[PDB]
């Protein structure tokens, strides 16, 4: 635009929160569908829904992780990563049912002299593979759900050989996208790439996706966020560079049904 | 209104170019694929395109019966340490690999299911003897109905369960079933658990398998030889073929790249090297 | 109740048609019509918020 | 499949000039490549793949 | 009676 | 608008002639055949001609199923030095001679192919025993799909390849296939190679058979007995009949005059004397 | 969707007709109609550039 | 008669010198170093069909008392709109003495035969570097 | 443009070839005349011309040369530099007569920390001076026509003193533009400058120029391309920097007359 | 419905 508007410079405002960026690579709307509230013709639970609106549909920043030459990748699940985030988390644990869309904003700046590229993927039903070759489908609820800290990918599959006290955790191998399919094909999922010379962030607007209009947020994650180094971090001639990666995520058009007493999960 | 059997777009003739229009240059970071066609980067002639994508419509891609299981039954005398063998199979497409991999190009699906049954029998013992033509009963028992415990017990009465009585040597049996899911679509992947572990509850009590939803998702097929036994032993097998008709699919996925290892997405050590050696600058 | 549709004829020896009658009350019993629609790949190939013009800079 | 009669030819990449960097900059880097079909692309004669099997 | 497609 | 079953032209009456018109004289050097009819060289009467060329239309000339192969399978116990026999056949019309010679009156053709399968079985050993009715699986595996290595391996699942499960003693099996060529017509003759030998390459590396195009032109049919084995051995044969329906042909050729010798036009020494002795002035 | 055509009757005991309905979507599944055309042999019998008049000298 | 479809690219493609027919089939008995060439027998049109029937192909006859040339205008013919000219020949030109040369009472007459050919409406696709074939 | 179109970012497509640039300084059309085929009113040979079109009017890349602190300059002649380029070269050697225009694209990238400036000149009838003060107009055909390797300029005139076996080559002195006129005035010829801080390429569209409608391409060069360092290469504090220069040239609207057997020149 | 030839 001759008034200066740019593909690269954006402002997102949800609730009492605003994100600015000056080095964006446009932004993605997954499957071309913007988030929406549940329509009457698709509705299923009959009780009046709660719609917390600005109290929950706002940007929550998770703990910042660190990208280094040895990093194999990171993953998070939604809504799990937001289970402890203000009134969104509260609404989630107080209700049997809940649905939500999200704006995901991944942040990672560096310099004109650094290089590297992060693949940022939003995967519907991101089922990951377990650490076991003695029992399949054995990852425990506690290990499947890290909350905001997320998990990581590994370059090596290593089977849990403790049969007495199994680890019961995932063992997500990076080139196999943590799920037995090739990473080079993850681009069929809604994605952006943070290539440090080009941009310093990724923005993905995710609709609620499921085979149901609404479901148990506590039992089921709708989306997975997978961040993998497609091209490794590098800087000048330093052997041990580091740059931070920050995740900020906002729920959108979230509504809840089936109010009762609060859920108190076994998370450890 | 564009149909699957319509011809694809014609190539339009294009000549030399020298401008500020830059189709070839792009930025994959955006998450988009550059929509180019040959006339954007080379000189083209006019071609009237007749080819179509008719055979790769979702319906056409799936319009085939695939074997999902082999059930074994026999017609032997039940004796104190061993009974006449009837078969019980939990309905699924995950016991075999080929249809499973095709459905798993997608996250969710809706379809009407066509099941076709191929039935073959043979003698197992040496003796001369004979058997007369067998009739088979394929009974569907849905989650909650009494599963048969003996080849001849009351459950084979089927007052409400659907059964097929198939006569050996006649055309393979076939039935259709509608979209029977308890959700708006079948989930090929469920990133969740069927139970929330509560703190106030024992770990055992809150536990459940990762990625599993209803323990008896679709029920069972129970198959038996209806005939009484012969002096001679005859073993039979029922091969089940599944075809998804009237199908819709959502959310594409990368296909399975390493061997299947159970009903989930798990993989086995030693099978994780799909790709083969090939040098970067070797054609 | 007969449905008459046209065949797309490949090798040749007017429009040739074929006939179909549904014999059952349940639509699940029907054969597949194979009369399917196509859609544009955009939701997967161009899921970006701002419409892409291919001759223009993707980043401006 | 690999077939001489229906062979497609050769894709290759070359340096036209060279990669140039200033001081204080990495002298080596990666490029990534992607492939996709154009709107005139089609397939036919459905078949099983060799890319999955089930031994025993 | 008849439908034509 | 002249159809194949229309009556041929009437003979028109013609009387004596004495003129400069010379129909009888001609010059075959031109490459043309003299278009004469009886009234050009003799006196004729008027005849209303009723005969037609209906049976020699290209369609009618080819409207017959011809045997193109015999496949052998068995249903024997697989044992360490020998497995149960399943059959694999490269689809072609050149393993037999009769349909081949008819198609080769022409250089190119287009047709829809009808395949009919006749299946016969017998006991091979002396013993009394029995076998129960066999079911056969005829699987089409197109170039690139996994060819079966064992009668019972994963490829017989057929999620995408078309298979026919045929029941012994029922009507011969039959399917149709469209014109499936990767060219605009089938080439009965290809005067070329599938590879150019380059100078910068070894001779071995540039080599290819004369007249051969795609190494696996149309794929294979793999046939098996689906039943498990009996104590008694049963051998079966599947005879395949091919009929070209909806056919078009181009560029006529002299028919094969000496015995076929391989898939190409090659001939064998000692077979090159089709014609027999007959004296020039002997009727 | 029925196609009604006439038979050419050989031995006799009006026009006698027969009926045909295509049961399948693919034209490849159809029977052969045998309703074929004839053409003149000229492309093979008289492929010469200058039209031949049979009463005239072929060489002039 | 030990290997069918074995004529090498080099022997199948003589370039402008062409090849010749023979009145006799003679099988290559060198199995160590096979000749890998054609052995086209004249009355069998070099291809196992009778020469007397070759007139169903587009032809002319040079009968010396009548004419001193043959002219054939050939369209592009193939089962494809376009193809590899280097891998595939579309047309073959076969010249055979239907009636043998004879002159006065000379025992050893000779007259020359010259071939002049012009390409027509030729077009090419898929430009790259030049093909350098192994022709010997 | 508010859609982003830039003077600096161009794409050129001729035949099966495309050039992209992101740091152009616009492009030049020599004398404001775009290349054209020969008009009937200006035609001279009467035989049907051949016009190979895409087979010859496409981008051919010549051998890459190297720019250093000691470089005095480079030169090429057209059509000579393209005499061995695919079907263009073939058409040239098979015909007595030929005419052609050209798109010349000179390529040279470096970095924001390098500096230097190349003058890129297209000269009609670029007659260069010889190495001799014993015989004038003595440069041999072989030395006048280097083909794609081109020649170079020198800062020093040095007369060939071998009278027995004269070198018979050019001795083109840089400040005298290799032809006895001052280099500072070469800007009256169609030109661009590759100044490394500003741009990484030069693009010159050259019409066919001659005192005839068509001529012998084998005997006569219509255009000369002269590339000289107006400001020397420099980088950081390195004493011996190097950056490559690549020439890619495409014939345009070329037509040929007088077909015979192929010319086989004595080039060595 | 019907076609007549
Ligand atoms: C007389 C025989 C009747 C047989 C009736 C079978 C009815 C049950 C059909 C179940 C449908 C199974 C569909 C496939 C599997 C699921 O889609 C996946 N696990 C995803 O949810
Ligand atoms: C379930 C059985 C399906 C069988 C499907 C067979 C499909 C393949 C048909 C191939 C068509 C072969 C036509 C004949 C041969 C070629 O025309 C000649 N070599 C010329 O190219
Ligand atoms: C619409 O169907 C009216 C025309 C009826 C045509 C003949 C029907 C042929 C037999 C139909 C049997 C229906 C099966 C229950
Ligand atoms: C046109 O076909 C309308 C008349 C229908 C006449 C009766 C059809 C008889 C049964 C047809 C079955 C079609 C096979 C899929």
């Amino acid at each position: 635009e001759a008034c200066g508007y740019s593909d690269r410079v954006l402002q997102l405002t949800l609730g009492n929160s605003t994100i600015t960026t000056q080095e964006a690579a446009n932004s993605v709307v997954a499957y071309g569908r913007w988030p929406e509230y549940l329509r009457d013709s698709e509705a299923n639970p009959v009780d009046q829904p709660t719609e917390p609106d600005v109290a929950a549909c706002r940007f929550y920043t998770l703990d910042t992780v660190s990208w280094t030459k040895e990093s194999r990748g990171w993953w998070w699940k939604l809504p799990d990563a937001l289970r402890d985030m203000g009134l969104f988390g509260q609404n989630m644990y107080y209700h049997y049912l809940g649905r939500s869309g999200y704006t995901v904003h991944v942040q990672c700046n560096a310099s004109k002299f650094h290089q590297g590229a992060l693949g940022v993927f939003a995967v519907p039903e991101m089922c990951l593979a377990g650490d076991s070759n003695t029992t399949t489908m054995y990852t425990s609820y506690q290990n499947a759900n890290p909350g905001e800290k997320g998990g990581t990918f590994t370059g090596t599959f290593t089977p849990d050989n403790n049969q007495t006290s199994p680890a019961r955790r995932f063992c997500p191998v990076d080139y196999l996208l943590g799920n037995g399919t090739l990473l080079g094909n993850a681009f069929v999922f809604p994605h952006q790439i943070i290539n440090l010379r080009t941009n310093n962030c990724a923005t993905l607007v995710l609709p609620y996706v499921n085979s149901l209009s609404i479901d148990s947020m506590v039992k089921h994650n709708n989306w997975g966020i997978a961040i993998l180094p497609l091209a490794p971090l590098n800087f000048a001639s330093e052997s041990s560079p580091e740059i931070p990666i920050t995740l900020t995520i906002a729920p959108m058009c979230c509504e809840f049904n089936g109010l009762r007493n609060i859920t108190l999960p076994r998370l450890q | 209104a564009a149909t699957s059997r319509d011809a694809l777009p014609n190539t339009e003739a294009s000549g030399p170019t020298h401008s500020k229009e830059i189709p070839a240059l792009t930025a994959v970071e955006t998450g988009a694929t550059n929509p180019l066609v040959p006339s954007d980067t080379v000189q083209t002639r006019h071609v009237v395109q007749h080819r179509s994508r008719s055979e790769s419509s979702i319906e056409s891609f799936f319009a085939r019966g695939a074997c999902v299981t082999i059930m074994t039954v026999d017609n032997s005398a039940s004796t104190t340490n061993k009974d006449k063998l009837f078969a019980v199979w939990k309905i699924t497409y995950k016991d075999t690999v080929q249809l499973r991999r095709k459905l798993e190009f997608f996250t969710y699906s809706r379809f009407d299911m066509e099941l076709t049954f191929v039935v073959t029998a043979n003698f197992t013992e040496t003796n001369n003897g004979h058997a007369l033509n067998q009739v088979y009963q394929i009974m569907y028992v849905p989650p909650g109905a009494p599963v048969p415990e003996k080849w001849d017990d009351y459950t084979w009465q089927t007052s409400s369960n659907p059964s097929i009585f198939y006569t050996y040597g006649t055309a393979p049996a076939r039935i259709s079933v509608p979209y029977v899911g308890i959700s708006n679509a079948y989930s090929h992947f469920y990133d969740g658990f069927s139970k929330v572990p509560l703190k106030d509850q024992s770990a055992a009590l809150g536990d459940s398998l990762y990625g599993a939803a209803s323990l008896n998702d679709f029920g069972i097929l129970a198959v038996r030889v209806v005939n009484d036994h012969n002096p001679t032993k005859v073993t039979s097998k029922i091969r089940v073929y599944l075809k998804p008709k009237h199908i819709r699919v959502w959310c594409p996925r990368p296909p399975r790249a390493v061997a299947y290892y159970g009903p989930g997405v798990d993989y086995k050590d030693g099978t994780l090297t799909p790709l083969s050696t090939k040098d970067l600058t070797t054609y | 109740g007969a449905q008459v549709s046209s065949q797309k004829v490949g090798a040749h020896e007017s429009t040739i048609n074929y006939t179909t009658i549904n014999y059952y009350r349940d639509s699940a019993s029907n054969a597949a019509s194979k009369q399917d629609f196509s859609q544009d790949p955009s939701k997967f190939t161009e899921p970006i918020k701002d419409v892409l013009i291919k001759t223009a800079p993707m980043l401006n | 499949i690999d077939d001489s009669f229906t062979e497609g030819g050769y894709i290759s990449v070359f340096y036209q000039t060279r990669i140039v960097v200033p001081l204080s900059t990495p002298r080596e880097m990666d490029i990534l490549g992607f492939v996709s079909a154009c709107n005139d692309f089609s397939v036919r004669l459905l078949r099983d793949t060799t890319h999955i099997e089930q031994k025993a | 009676g008849s439908s034509s497609t």
